[PDB]
């Protein structure tokens, strides 16, 4: 068990330094100097231990980087975005920097484009969304608004009515 | 009902935080989901989702089903009303506060009406005596609507008026549309 955490260690340090190209099992042995691990651990690790994950990306007859095996497109998805019937995504900031790249460079476009921050999950979490249109009036707005979030306190059927008279 | 319920987005754009507006948008489908369903798409927080989903029950802008399993739904028309009320608000405002005829003692600081003026007067001096520091008055201007500071509040009023007057035309609108 413990050398198959070092590959997904490994395969992750892989994305890190800026690679998702597929290898065989070999080359990430001869690298990582597992290769002499014993034939039933390597056995073991081809034939169960790539198949049991079901987040391992398999192309060119190979298995590649890691979290993902499909939607790594490392953008958002604003057509969905455009569905406000359906609209609906926002997520961690820690999965979209895993997925690709650092997230300031797309940002600073982004930043006048399609995102929106909010420290949610605690101040040292952030997620991004999607934003929108123009508000519904030019006041302090704050200071109005709670003046008027307003009443909750009954008798207003009869203060519709009384307003209505 | 599509006019209304961007009536109600453009309202709720105007008054509340986005954090609020975003939990609003899955709502506005008027869907029998429950907290456990906006949890999983929004990702908000249980506690900070609660906290929002509290300000909105307790604004009334929701219904709920117990089956406890807990459903929530919104009523979407107390919305009339939020215009209505939120325009009374304004309205204070708007209503006449100036309290014409309005000194002030500039020692003592207090206010004071023209009804008082028949007695803070005093004829030996030929002119007004404050009741106890005993000063003039001139004027009062004071938490009343004067030169700018407050008028920026009073055209903020006149500023408010056409950015909802479209938004009454919605709601006459949607006064047509409440035959179907």
């Amino acid at each position: 068990f413990g050398v198959l955490a070092k590959i997904v260690n490994y395969m992750k340090t892989r994305h890190q330094r800026g690679d998702t190209h597929p290898l065989t099992l070999d080359e990430i042995l001869d690298e990582t100097q597992h290769l002499d691990i014993g034939l039933k651990q390597k056995q073991w690790l081809m034939t169960e231990a790539l198949v049991n994950n079901p987040k391992i990306e398999v192309i060119d007859g190979k298995y590649a980087f890691k979290p993902k095996y499909n939607v790594r497109d490392k953008k958002a998805l604003l057509r969905l975005l455009d569905q406000h019937d359906q609209r609906g995504l926002g997520g961690i900031l820690l999965e979209d920097i895993e997925e690709a790249l650092p997230n300031s460079q797309k940002a600073v476009k982004a930043l006048g484009d399609q995102i929106l921050f909010v420290n949610r999950p605690d101040k040292k979490k952030i997620l991004f969304f999607n934003d929108k249109s123009c508000q519904f009036s030019v006041d302090e707005e704050f200071q109005k608004l709670w003046r008027s979030v307003t009443v909750d306190s009954m008798d207003e059927e009869k203060i519709e009515e009384y307003l209505k008279r | 009902p599509a006019a209304l319920k961007r009536l109600a987005k453009y309202v709720i754009r105007g008054f509340y935080g986005i954090e609020h507006a975003l939990a609003l948008d899955i709502l506005i489908r008027n869907s029998c989901v429950k907290e456990e369903d906006m949890l999983e798409l929004l990702k908000f927080d249980r506690k900070q989702l609660r906290s929002v989903l509290n300000n909105l029950k307790g604004d009334k802008f929701i219904k709920c089903r117990m089956r406890y399993f807990i459903n929530y739904r919104t009523l979407v028309n107390v919305v009339k009303y939020k215009l209505d009320h939120m325009r009374r608000r304004i309205e204070t405002d708007e209503r006449d506060s100036t309290n014409r005829a309005s000194f002030k003692c500039p020692v003592c600081s207090s206010t004071f009406t023209d009804l008082e003026a028949n007695q803070l007067f005093d004829p030996m001096t030929g002119t007004f005596r404050c009741t106890f520091c005993h000063t003039e008055v001139e004027e009062d201007e004071s938490a009343m609507p004067k030169k700018d500071a407050r008028t920026l509040l009073a055209r903020f009023n006149e500023q408010i008026e056409p950015i909802y007057a479209l938004l009454r035309e919605t709601e006459d609108v949607n006064l047509a549309y409440e035959i179907l």
